[PDB]
């Protein structure tokens, strides 16, 4: 296991690279054996998607009380956690783990 | 059946499917004789005041009540229901004693 969290993977989801093919500028009427220091300036853009399926494991749990679940506070504030400001920055307020269930050993 | 064999078993549980829930009940219950196995006439006779006056009748028989909704949620299954569920409304039901 990783242990900063998550899944050991032998074969992970593979490095995806990406560059863009170099342009050159304006060469010289003779010859130079010499390579190209001159390329036009260019950038890229575009979109990306991802898309991963995740197997679930359900609970089965006998147990009578409620249990330990997170929520958000329910009451006033300045701004909704997990939105955007009034600048329209996105913000995190807090990490969330994963272990609210429970099961016994 | 006869004396020594069980007309039925303890079922107290519940199921839930992709958009059912079978909450099913199991109590003990003891009944009395009510009124000494008579029908009797009650009423405001001794002394009610205008909005408090009745007039009905005693039976000996006694009713089986479940009609509250803790008879066949637990406290989990009925956070279960509450924190999933835009609605909910009940299908059937079966009854033994």
């Amino acid at each position: 296991s990783p242990l900063m969290g998550g899944f050991g993977l032998k074969h992970p989801p593979p490095q995806i690279l990406i560059k863009n093919t170099p342009v050159p500028a304006n060469p010289s009427t003779t010859f130079s054996a010499a390579k190209f220091a001159s390329f036009i300036t260019q950038y890229s853009t575009g979109q990306v998607s991802v898309e991963i399926e995740w197997e679930l494991q359900k609970e089965n749990s006998k147990r009578w009380n409620p249990e330990i679940q997170y929520t958000s506070n329910y009451n006033k504030s300045v701004n909704v956690d997990f939105t955007v400001d009034t600048n329209g920055v996105y913000s995190e307020p807090r990490p969330i783990g994963t272990r609210y269930l429970t099961r016994n050993l | 059946d006869g004396v020594g064999n069980s007309s039925g078993n303890w079922h107290c549980d519940s199921t839930w499917m992709g958009d059912r829930v079978i909450t099913t009940s199991t109590r003990t219950w003891a009944l009395p004789t009510y009124n000494n196995h008579l029908y009797k006439q009650i009423s405001s006779q001794s002394g009610a005041s205008n909005d408090n006056h009745y007039f009905g009748y005693s039976t000996p028989w006694g009713y089986f009540d479940f009609n509250r909704f803790h008879c066949h949620f637990s406290p989990r299954d009925w956070q279960r229901l509450i924190n999933n569920n835009w609605g909910f409304r009940p299908k059937r039901l079966n009854f033994k004693l």
